């Protein structure tokens, strides 16, 4: 009856395989599980990439999941995610930069990349004034290719927060990630821009932290679970059946990967 | 006519300099 | 550079020691010019040893003109960088 | 006592680098001595216990900056006690999808080159080298 | 370099298929998108008032010109010009502004009866070099297509020198990844789509 | 027994400036490889 | 770079404007050329702008010192050379820190007088 | 002023002595021989140095397509030695010095001073100075 969609986006069909294994195996074919390439809602992603239509790319350190490593860690990585074209096209990235030097018009370009910044801000103060921090962590590559894109997001960035009311403090991607790995502890809320790297990141501190399912926030309005690993996957699964309003199963897939990662479906 | 057709720091500048000229100006007019 | 130790040894031998060169120190000289590929110096050489020497051995002669059009061909008859052209505000003056 | 005190500051992020470079396990053997992990185990001994775990913690997270961000992203997903594991066997199986490629004994000089620029022991790149030819067959 | 590494380093050689066709294509998907968003909308169409082909307007040109070549006089450049001289000079500069647009790069004439300022000469060396130097590019690609060597430029680097200085092996894992990605692509171009 | 060493000052990075070979290629590319020997060095000093 | 090629501009405008002086001081202020009139009023700018309030003499002069950074300093004095302020007068610059203090100033200076006119205009 | 020839020659070579690092014994003895057979006659004396300068480290017979010579090119820093030992007025070597010699006057004169001579833009003025200073600087 009720229905998953699974996106696939630069992930090995192993992966793929495992999940579509462990959701039949605990959901027991109540929740059909159909493949797409875009959804809104009750939707799961696999693999590094990042899917179409999706904004922010918020991710956490739930309690649960905890390494002995980082035990007690608190801190909310949130990355800004512009629209998502076609793979042959130029992304809205790389055309934000190029077109002015190009001499291009960037108008309509600039608008879009605007409001994404302007929704990713919302969500991070959002998680700040959650949080109760008062200041948050800007992350901007440094590169003198990207000129242009970061100086938009820093402008927007800073001018929605300091318009909510807390502080920014702008940085570059070695320190932060350095800092991010090394002493977490010291960051509440780190915004990061949407560059390559900045994904990187992301992923790095997912998966260090014992392997989590990041959330993403699209366009439509709603949370869709992504994985990259047999863990984090699994995670994001037990997170979406839990959204569907399954709470055994849920727990079930979590104890499961927290105790076998890599063979969970034979785990549980 | 073609130039004609197509079209932080120190804009501030240039804006005073402007604005702080442009008093200038009126005072001369009247 | 072999072509630069050489020369500056004749130099001496002709303006410290009062010794004039011969022939086979001029076929020295445009030998490691054929051999290291400075066609351009193989030039001078030639008419040098013409001037002073009888003539110039043909095989170096040859050669020297086979270098020359490989680079012809391959476009190194120049450096890059000297056909570049710029104007007056554009010379980056270092 | 000095390098001591200097080390637990700059794990315990008090006091950065002259540049403030990132405390990377690179960063850290370029100060501090190539063991530096050894002695500073036990000069944490000398010091309380909540110290003593600290030390702990900071310095199992120094090893895991050991790798590079994308080498963390690809393959510390399933946490990072499996990180090793799953690097190593990445390594392996580009070993021998170059073997595979362009023979055997150019592969031999390129993991001798491999090793040298890598600062590896001569044992390692010869147990890595007998490794990726036995997975092969 | 300091830190003993965690890993060893391999030719990041990941995905084998990159067909140039392929790739070539999708370089020219992008050339054509940037040039529509620079150039605008396609400006609106005009109906021809009279037929006629652009070899048929030369011969014409040429039939009137031969007539009166013995008529014609040279002079002084300095000099005033003459009816039959200022006629040939209209005729020819637009019919080589007519050719240069279309694609008949034919630079002896253009040079000739197209410059008159020396910005035209400016634009016509930097025209004239343009044009050797991209026969040279594709020649040269074709040669190393015929040598089978990566497209994309190699940087003259020897890498072994690069992680000696260096005091951190991710900054040089990412430099080798990028050249090694761009030696792998191939930065050609479709030909005849973009001309269309 | 006098001051030993600064164990918190480490040695900046010396960058390298990438230099292409010249050919036609080069020539062609002159502003593409410029931008991406910058974006090197860029990195270098920063760290990524 | 910068530093040194303001530094010698200035020191060769403040060179200029002394023999400029002794010529002033044959023909009057009209008599050399137009070139040798705007060098003159630049060259009575800069000597008028290398004056600064030091926060030292806050007490016994009143008027607030001004810490001139280094940046600052290149690009407002480069800006003279130039000729883009051209039209602000030359009180603007005696015993003022910074470009923006010449800027604010002349808006102090521009507003004070307007009042001046419409007494002067009335009355 | 009465400016005779002497008087012209002169005052260029001072401008040339105008030195900051060692200059390379090629470049020197060439720029003082164009320098004294009258090459420099038409260059203005501020501009000197960036004659001096395409002289030595450009080549505008390369650049502007003009190229008859052989070997006796700038860049061929061999000919160093082959200078010191035949004479720069040798019957081997002058008559390719006198050649390019007279094509890089007749380019710079044509495209550069031309140029230089038409610039009233305080902008453009402050960025001919720059140039004039780096040139000053570097040969």
């Amino acid at each position: 009856s009720k229905q998953l969609t699974f996106i696939s986006a630069g992930a090995t069909a192993a992966v793929l395989q495992s999940a579509s294994a462990i959701v039949s195996k605990v959901a027991g074919g109540r929740v059909q599980t159909k493949t797409a390439k875009e959804a809104g809602r009750h939707a799961v992603v696999v693999g590094p990439e990042t899917p179409i239509g999706v904004h922010t790319a918020v991710t956490e350190v739930p309690k649960s999941a905890q390494d002995p490593l980082f035990s007690g860690v608190s801190t909310v990585v949130v990355r800004a995610v512009l629209p998502r074209a076609a793979p042959d096209s130029v992304q809205l990235r790389d055309a934000l930069d190029v077109y002015a030097s190009a001499g291009i018009d960037t108008k309509e370009e600039v608008r879009s990349a605007t409001e994404a910044f302007k929704k990713s801000a919302e969500v991070a103060v959002g998680k700040a004034k959650a949080k109760g921090v008062k200041r948050i962590v800007l992350v901007v590559k440094q590169a003198s290719k990207h000129n242009c894109i970061n100086e938009l997001f820093k402008k927007i960035s800073t001018e929605t927060i300091e318009s909510a009311g807390l502080t920014t403090e702008v940085v570059g991607t070695a320190a932060v990630a350095n800092q991010l790995i090394v002493n977490p502890e010291s960051l509440g809320v780190v915004l990061l821009n949407d560059v390559a790297a900045t994904e990187q990141i992301e992923l790095a501190f997912a998966g260090v932290v014992g392997g989590v399912s990041r959330v993403y926030h699209t366009v439509e309005g709603g949370k869709i679970s992504a994985g990259h690993s047999f863990k984090s996957v699994a995670l994001a699964v037990a997170q979406e059946l839990r959204e569907l309003g399954l709470s055994s199963e849920a727990d079930k897939v979590e104890a499961a990967a927290s105790k076998n990662p890599r063979a969970v479906v034979s785990a549980l | 006519e073609a130039a004609e057709r197509n079209p932080t720091g120190d804009n501030a500048r240039d804006r005073l300099l402007k604005e702080v000229l442009a008093l200038q100006a009126r005072i001369n007019q009247r | 550079s072999k072509f630069c130790a050489m020369m500056d040894l004749l130099e001496e031998m002709q303006h410290r020691n009062r010794l004039k060169p011969n022939e086979e120190s001029w076929t020295w000289v445009m030998k490691e010019c054929v051999k290291s590929g400075q066609f351009r110096l193989g030039y001078c050489i030639q008419q040098v040893m013409e001037t002073e020497c009888k003539g110039c051995p043909a095989d170096l002669v040859k050669a020297n003109e086979a270098n020359a059009q490989k680079a012809k061909t391959e476009g190194k008859e120049h450096p890059g960088h000297l056909s570049q052209q710029a104007g007056l505000f554009d010379v980056k003056v270092e | 006592s000095t390098k001591m005190q200097t080390l637990h500051k700059l794990l315990t992020g008090e006091v950065s680098f002259k540049n403030k470079a990132p405390v990377k396990d690179c960063n850290i053997v370029h100060q501090f001595g190539e063991n530096w992990a050894t002695e500073l185990s036990a000069y944490a001994k000398t010091l309380p216990a909540e110290q003593q775990k600290i030390i702990v913690r900071q310095i199992a997270r120094v090893k895991l900056t050991r790798y590079t961000v994308a080498e963390l992203a690809a393959y510390c997903g399933d946490g990072p006690a499996l990180l090793d594991e799953t690097a190593r066997a990445a390594n392996i199986e580009q070993g021998v999808a170059f073997v595979k490629a362009k023979g055997v004994e150019a592969f031999e000089k390129y993991v001798a080159e491999e090793s040298t620029n890598a600062n590896w022991k001569p044992e390692e790149a010869k147990k890595f080298i007998e490794d990726v030819k036995a997975k092969a067959k | 370099i300091s830190g003993v590494s965690p890993l060893l380093y391999f030719p990041p050689t990941t995905t084998s298929t990159t067909n140039r066709e392929d790739q070539i294509n999708k370089n020219t998907n992008i050339a054509i998108q940037m040039i529509k968003r620079y150039k605008g909308e396609v400006p609106p169409h005009y109906t021809r008032k009279s037929s006629a082909t652009i070899e048929q307007v030369e011969k014409e040109i040429d039939a009137l010109l031969g007539g009166a070549e013995k008529l014609r006089k040279t002079s002084t450049d300095d000099q005033p010009m003459d009816k039959l001289t200022l006629m040939e000079r209209c005729l020819r500069h637009a019919l080589w502004s007519y050719h240069k647009e279309e694609g008949r790069y034919d630079f002896d004439q253009i040079g000739r009866w197209v410059v008159y300022t020396p910005e035209d000469e400016v634009k016509l060396a930097q025209l004239k070099r343009e044009v050797e130097a991209k026969e040279k590019l594709a020649a040269l690609r074709k040669r190393r297509e015929e040598e089978g060597l990566p497209g994309g430029p190699v940087p003259r680097i020897n890498w072994p020198q690069e992680y000696s200085s260096f005091i951190d092996r991710e900054p040089v894992v990412a430099k080798r990844i990028r050249y090694d990605t761009l030696a792998s692509t191939t930065l050609e171009r479709d030909e005849k789509q973009i001309e269309s | 027994r006098a001051d030993e060493v600064d164990y918190t000052n480490l040695p900046a990075p010396k960058p390298q400036k990438t230099v292409w070979d010249d050919n036609i290629e080069t020539e062609v590319l002159r502003k593409y490889l410029d931008g991406l020997s910058q974006y090197d060095m860029e990195e270098a000093k920063y760290g990524v | 770079v910068d530093h040194y090629n303001v530094a010698q501009d200035v020191v060769q405008m403040l060179t200029k404007y002394r023999e400029l002086q002794d010529i002033i001081a044959v023909l009057g202020i009209d008599e050399l050329s137009e070139e040798d009139k705007l060098i003159v009023d630049r060259a009575r700018k800069l000597v008028k702008f290398l004056s600064q309030p030091f926060q030292v003499a806050e007490v016994f002069t009143g008027m607030t010192g001004h810490y001139v950074q280094l940046d600052d300093t290149i690009d407002s004095f480069s800006g003279l050379l130039m000729g883009t302020y051209d039209q602000v007068p030359e009180m603007a610059f005696y015993m003022v820190g910074g470009i923006n203090s010449v800027l604010e100033k002349a808006k102090k200076m521009a507003e004070e007088a307007a009042e001046l006119e419409k007494m002067r205009r009335a009355r | 002023q009465v400016q005779t020839i002497p008087m012209i020659r002169g005052a260029r070579f001072v401008a040339l002595f105008n030195q900051k690092q060692p200059s390379y014994f090629m470049n020197a003895i060439v720029s003082l021989y164009a320098c004294l057979n009258g090459y420099l006659d038409d260059v203005k004396v501020q501009y000197v140095k960036f004659y001096e300068y395409l002289l030595v480290h450009r080549d505008l017979g390369i650049m502007y397509g003009t190229a008859k010579n052989k070997f006796f090119y700038m860049y061929v820093q061999e000919l160093n030695y082959l200078i010191r030992f035949f004479t720069l007025n040798s019957p081997i070597l002058h008559g390719e010095l006198e050649e390019m010699l007279k094509q890089h006057t007749h380019l710079f004169l044509q495209h550069y001073q031309s140029k230089m001579n038409a610039i009233k833009s305080e902008k453009d003025v402050k960025a001919l100075k720059n140039l004039l200073y780096s040139c000053k600087r570097a040969v």
